[PDB]
């Protein structure tokens, strides 16, 4: 096989490349905190990273924060409009390789 | 030697990296924006968390929209020539592809083009991660029962 | 530990939680196909999972994707414009738990 | 029994479910699309790929966008039941959280939409993946010497 849009002499990769976004939230949603605790993100993606970074790549991490904010997590309001609301975090990872944070 | 994979960054530079973490809590009242309660214990969560991971943790409090895009910047000009990776932890206000700074937004994409490959060469090849906890807009997910 | 908005008696998850986005371009990029050979992403997609689909979990294979396309292709064009370009796949993953295909 | 982790999704179901592959390769002259050279190779490829890890795949070809809404409507409103997950592959020009059909374009939340954890019992709890091979902008990335 051949073609006209591989195997360059230059090596060269996307400049957009290697990039990890961990986001809080879905897009176009709101991102819950509270008030005391802090928000259902943080608290979740620093619980998994003291209890896996050691043991789990990222993404696998980050998946496990993924299930606990959407399963622990249910707002609480005064106002109904944003009572009872869920939340699910968004990894969106332009990455080339896998991630530990051990070797 | 024997059969070399490669299929997993180098995380073994002398240092894992630098961890800039943005914690806004109070805005400028002529933006109209409250106060993020809470937010404290987030920024101090995340310093244990990445202390013990070894990474350089940096914090900033209430950074205006000016001074953050100049943190970014500078911190984009160092030499990470000896650092796995980077890590930047953003915890403001937000919508879709934006950050608020504390006198207003800055554009995510602003924030991350200093890290491109092209950009910030004593990081390319390395992985760049950016947390944010912030909104993506205004919808609200009703959940469903399991 | 106690708050009002966790350890909910009823047990829900978001309406938005196990969806996974396998884009073959970053946000606001354009993507590229070979008018012989198909897509980068495709092509890429597809051999990847010949060759992993019985041994990573879909995270990981994804990533292998990504690595392939953002080294292996570069566009031609006889368009100063559009030539030498490069493209970096785009994994947004809002799933609670790991995926194999296979058990 | 013994301890249970439950770390990944149940793929032991009778059927590993559907795909779906929306094939857009020609468009109506009045859209002023042109056609998409060498689609039908990677709807090929998927077919393919997707038979081998035992998926029921239904292909579909140069769909208007009502059709894309109406078969995702339709598979939405099948009982998912006895499947272990759902895959839809789209190839199509596109923009940011768009895709076009053969007349225009349908928004991927439309199409997403049916497939929410309260829109589609069947499916909830069970991992949906959509794969898109389209444009999401007109940026160009130069790339960086490695």
């Amino acid at each position: 096989a051949s073609g006209v849009d591989d195997d360059m002499a230059c090596h060269k990769i996307p400049v957009e490349a290697d990039f990890l976004y961990a986001y809080s939230t879905a897009p176009g949603y709101y991102s819950w905190r509270n008030s005391k605790d802090g928000s259902w993100f943080i608290q979740s993606l620093c619980a998994m990273l003291k209890q896996y970074a050691d043991k789990l790549e990222f993404m696998h991490i980050l998946t496990r924060v993924n299930r606990k904010v959407a399963t622990e997590f249910e707002s609480f309001s005064f106002d109904a409009t944003f009572h009872a609301k869920k939340q699910i975090p968004c990894i969106v990872s332009m990455l080339t390789k896998e991630l530990y944070f051990y070797h | 030697s024997g059969i070399s994979l490669d299929n997993s960054y180098k995380m073994d530079y002398p240092e894992m990296g630098l961890c800039i973490i943005i914690n806004n809590k109070n805005f400028h009242k002529s933006t109209g924006m409250t106060s993020r309660s809470g937010t404290d214990v987030d920024a101090a969560n995340l310093r244990e968390t990445f202390r013990n991971l070894k990474y350089e943790v940096r914090n900033k409090n209430d950074l205006t929209r000016e001074e953050i895009v100049e943190l970014m910047r500078d911190v984009s000009k160092e030499d990470h020539s000896k650092r796995s990776s980077f890590v930047c932890v953003l915890l403001s206000h937000g919508e879709e592809g934006i950050i608020f700074g504390t006198n207003g937004p800055v554009d995510l994409k602003k924030i991350t083009n200093f890290f491109r490959g092209d950009r910030c060469r004593s990081l390319t090849g390395k992985p760049k991660l950016f947390i944010i906890q912030a909104c993506r807009g205004t919808e609200l997910d009703c959940g469903i029962e399991t």
